[PDB]
RNA sequence: AACAGUGGUAGGAGAGCGUUCUAAGGGCUGUGAAGCCAGACCGGAAGGACUGGUGGAGCGCUUAGAAGUGAGAAUGCCGGU
RNA sequence: UAUCCUUGGGAGUCAGACUGCGAGUGAUAAUCCGUAGUCGAAAGGGAAACAGCCCAGACCGCCAGCUAAGGUCCCAAAG
RNA sequence: GACCGAUAGUGAACCAGUACCGUGAGGGAAAGGUGAAAAGCACCCCGGAAGGGGAGUGAAAGAGAUCCUGAAACCGUGUGCCUACAAGUAGUCAGAGCCCGUUAACGGGUGAUGGCGUGCCUUUUGUAGAAUGAACCGGCGAGUUACGAUCUCGUGCAAGGUU
């Protein structure tokens, strides 16, 4: 229980928008213009 | 002295004088020579047919390490473009002795 | 060296500094005189703190009060007021450093 | 006004702005300093005789 | 919310809206309540698992009976330190044995839970497990 | 780690005749003197040229039918007030404003532009007044 | 939870008003104005490490150039018959350095018209 | 290990660093913790660490699940100048 | 020589700009059938400066080596 | 309480539906912190007093009544290096001179002078624009929640799975 590490490939990072400019989808957050 | 044109441009270099060369394997702690003399110099002996033959100079290399951390930042007038990166350059520490 | 901070004493702070440019490197006896000889509107707030900065060091480290001169004279802004377009009334802290030769 | 001025066209502009000594002499009777050509508040007296 | 402020509904648009100070958050968490379910296979295929864990470095550790016979919390330091278990643990007993349950509870590492209300947590906390006899028959039975 | 150098420069002080020369061939030769082009070491930002004394500056000619063609423009601040003139009426009155205009447009502009200006001397006749400094004469390479 | 965040917000800006340590005027304090011209001064120098490549090479050839005038050699006429005769295939650099020392130039310079 | 390749907005895919929180452990702090100001160090970036001053009660780290988000632009809103 | 089919997930754009070549036309003058290129989304060198012309495509260093267009009196590197 | 911690949480942590605004229905703020303790400065000195300087209290007066910590804009006073023939999106490479000594490192700070160099964001076929926006600093401020559809991934069982 000290490191109970989940399966590889079960979870992924909730995507972002408008929290960078490099990250990608920021400015209009990937809606168009 | 001889002005020595190994991995590089050719540099100039006199009897008991460190220098900075490019990251050769080198072992840092050891010696080295290279062979590639142009032009020794004093009594002039030219540098006639590519490198004057039979001329070495002998160098100890000293210390590898790194130089000044440039930091190369770069970005377009629009679009919102955006690049950033840092950057160490390897180098190498060799005093010189006993040119040949 | 001796020390006078007269602190919030009102007056505005770019009015008082436009008379600490003449009483920064002069002789202690010699700009007391000069105070009294200006038309300047805050010039006997300066006189008094003056006098009292003289007061401070010849009574409590007792340091011959006609051999010292005057070292720092800043003049900082203080806490202001505003009333009513809104019309601020600024203040001064005005402090004096007096040291010996 | 147009745009602003800085902390450089702004005390630059202060240099014709400070005030001078005036002239102060050494009074005859027992005076320190005072204003030249007038009458002490001091001691209060003129030239050679005082007027008070 | 930017409706359930007590707030104008004239322009000084609205002197409660996102951008205001004055007003709430845009979004923000609501009365909300998460509470998912495993299937039933899976409910009971993985209490053996963590129990398997322990029949690896013999961190079950079998009792018979659990003999007391009073509430004195004195015995059941003499108890840990007889069978020498340091940090928390575990005490599972079949039939509410009440001087189990009424002693223990003010020793601050341990506890006891009777036979049926296991769970696949305190297991994995309390890496270790005072067990008696009487309770293994019973856990077979349910799984 | 090349030389550069720093404020140790020794100027010569050379004589150049403008006895038949043009204006433009002459001017072409000087002003890389000047700015100190000839030296074997040599820094864009430390002005290693050296003096240049001109000789006979009304001997010169320049060719074509540039003598009635050639009209230098002086125009001042004041709008509709610029003033003109030809090249026969500036080698004759004052001939000397003629070789250090011409030499002044291929300097280059700035500080330097104008510090390396200060080396030039240009008399009239055939005599320098600067024979303190003993100047040598060299020829159009 | 909420997050505030304040201790996240200075330590970004910092390090932005310290690299503008030394500009003209404002452009030194106020972050909305040190920002463009942090974000230009690594766009010049990533485009003027480039012209110092090549204008340190309109320094050698000028220097070379007033040391071929001392044989009456032009510079195209002298690094012409410095690759026919000679097999040296010396820098403009390392064929500059050596101008101070007169001797050691001419010595090379001799071959030019060995083979011109 | 040799080759091949690396401008880039819309847009698509992938790999990461941070900010608060409640616990399984593990561990510094009144011989001075957060926060603050300095610095001429470390990492490919986001960002880290160590000395020094100031502060007078707490913080933090590989490990897992959640995040009232990480701001330079709204003829933004409140304060200060 | 290594690309293009299928199926499925996810979209963006829907007034582009100018310089050329094959038939006309229009005033055989500035639309338009075709087609190419660049910019849009592309910096660097040349045309004095120049979104569309000329050459060319930026991983990042180096005070390494030869060329493209274009150039060689001086500004400004080279006859 | 995987809730907030004074721009949050109720409008309101404090003599708040108050003060203010409006004839009226109605609208509607701002504002927390000495110290373990009040031990909250006896006395001396300048001054009309405020406010100071000493002295005392205290672990701390840099803790003295809007009093914990105390950032930034803004305003200052000293001091090393430059600056009164010079046309500059203020920077960037080259670079003496001069002053310094570091988390020891191809050091640090200024920089006479030469080269190159039409701010930032949004929007447009297209920017240097006079096309739009910002006085500056600080704070707050904009894509995911159970309910339904569909596909990928992970996992359990699998012609049976699931409450």
């Amino acid at each position: 229980l000290h490191e109970l590490k989940p399966s590889e490939g079960s979870r992924k990072t909730r995507n972002r928008v408008g929290r960078g400019i490099g990250s990608g989808n920021g400015k209009t957050a990937g809606k168009g213009h | 002295y001889a002005i020595i044109k190994t991995g590089g441009k050719q540099i100039k270099v006199e009897e008991g004088q460190t220098v900075y060369i490019e990251k050769l394997a080198a072992e840092a702690g050891e010696t080295v020579t290279f062979e590639d003399v142009l032009f020794v110099g004093g009594d002039n002996v030219k540098v006639g047919n590519p490198t004057v033959e039979g001329a070495t100079v002998t160098a100890k290399v000293e210390k590898q390490g790194r130089a000044k951390k440039i930091t190369v930042f770069r970005y377009k007038p629009k679009k919102n473009v955006h690049k950033k990166q840092g950057h160490r350059q390897p180098y190498t520490k060799v005093t010189i002795e006993k040119i040949n | 060296q001796a020390k006078a901070v007269a602190r919030t004493v009102r007056i505005a702070p770019r009015k008082a500094r436009l008379v600490m440019d003449l009483i920064r490197g002069k002789q202690v006896g010699e700009a007391v005189s000069i105070l009294n000889l200006t038309p300047r509107a805050a010039s006997p707030i300066i006189e008094k703190v003056l006098k009292s900065a003289i007061a401070n060091a010849e009574h409590n480290y007792e340091m011959d009060a006609n051999n010292l001169v005057i070292s720092q004279a800043f003049v900082d802004e203080g806490p202001t007021l505003k009333r009513f377009s809104q019309i601020n009334k600024r203040t001064s802290h005005i402090t004096i450093v007096v040291s010996e030769k | 006004p147009f745009r602003r001025t800085s902390k450089m066209k702004k005390r630059l502009r202060r240099t014709h702005f400070k005030l001078n000594v005036p002239g102060m002499t050494e009074c005859p009777s027992c005076g320190e300093m005072k204003l030249s050509h007038r009458v002490c508040k001091a001691c209060g007296s003129y030239n050679g005789k005082d007027i008070n | 919310n930017r409706s359930e402020v007590r707030g104008g509904g004239r322009k000084p648009g609205s002197i409660r809206s996102p951008q205001w100070r004055g007003g709430g958050v845009v979004f923000g968490p609501t009365p909300r309540s998460y509470s998912y379910k495993l299937p039933k296979k899976v409910r009971r295929l993985a209490i053996k698992s963590v129990l398997s864990s322990k029949v690896i470095d013999n961190n079950i550790i079998v009792l018979e009976d659990l003999t007391l016979d009073t509430a004195k919390t004195k015995e059941m330091a003499a108890i840990l330190k007889g069978l020498s278990v340091e940090k928390k643990a575990l005490i599972v007993t079949a039939d509410a044995n009440e001087a189990v349950a009424l002693s223990a509870r003010n020793i601050p590492g341990v506890t006891v839970v009777e036979a049926n209300g296991i769970n696949v947590l305190d297991v994995v906390n309390h890496e270790k497990l005072l067990i008696t006899k009487a309770a293994v028959e019973k856990v077979e039975e349910v799984l | 780690t090349p030389m550069a150098n720093a404020s140790t420069i020794e100027r010569k002080w050379l004589v150049v005749d403008a006895a038949g020369k043009t204006l433009g061939r002459l001017s072409s030769e000087v002003a890389a003197i000047l700015r100190g082009k000839h030296k074997p070491t040599y820094t864009p930002h430390v002005d290693t040229g050296d003096h240049v004394i001109i000789i006979n500056a009304e001997k010169i000619e320049l060719t074509g039918k540039k003598l009635t063609d050639k009209i230098y423009y002086r125009h001042t601040q004041h709008p509709g007030g610029l003033k003109s003139r030809t090249a026969l009426e500036m080698r004759t009155n004052y001939p000397e404003k003629m070789l250090e205009l011409a030499i002044k447009g291929m300097l280059p502009k700035g500080s330097l532009g104008r510090q390396m200006f200060k080396k030039l001397n240009v008399y009239r006749g055939s005599e320098h007044p600067h024979e303190a400094q003993k100047p040598e004469v060299y020829e159009l390479r | 939870p909420r997050v505030k965040g304040g201790t996240v917000t200075r330590k970004r800006r910092k390090k932005v008003l310290k690299l503008a340590k030394g500009y003209f005027g404002s452009k030194h304090t106020l972050y909305k104005v040190a920002n463009q011209q942090v974000m230009k001064s690594g766009n010049y120098a990533f485009r003027d490490r480039r012209q110092k490549k090549r204008d340190f090479r309109k320094l050698w050839i000028t220097r070379i150039n007033a040391a071929a005038r001392m044989n009456g050699l032009s510079y195209s006429r002298l690094m012409h018959g410095l690759k026919l005769s000679g097999i040296e295939v010396n820098r403009k650099m390392l064929a500059d350095l050596a101008v101070n020392d007169l001797t050691a130039f001419n010595q090379l310079a001799d071959a030019a018209k060995a083979q011109l």
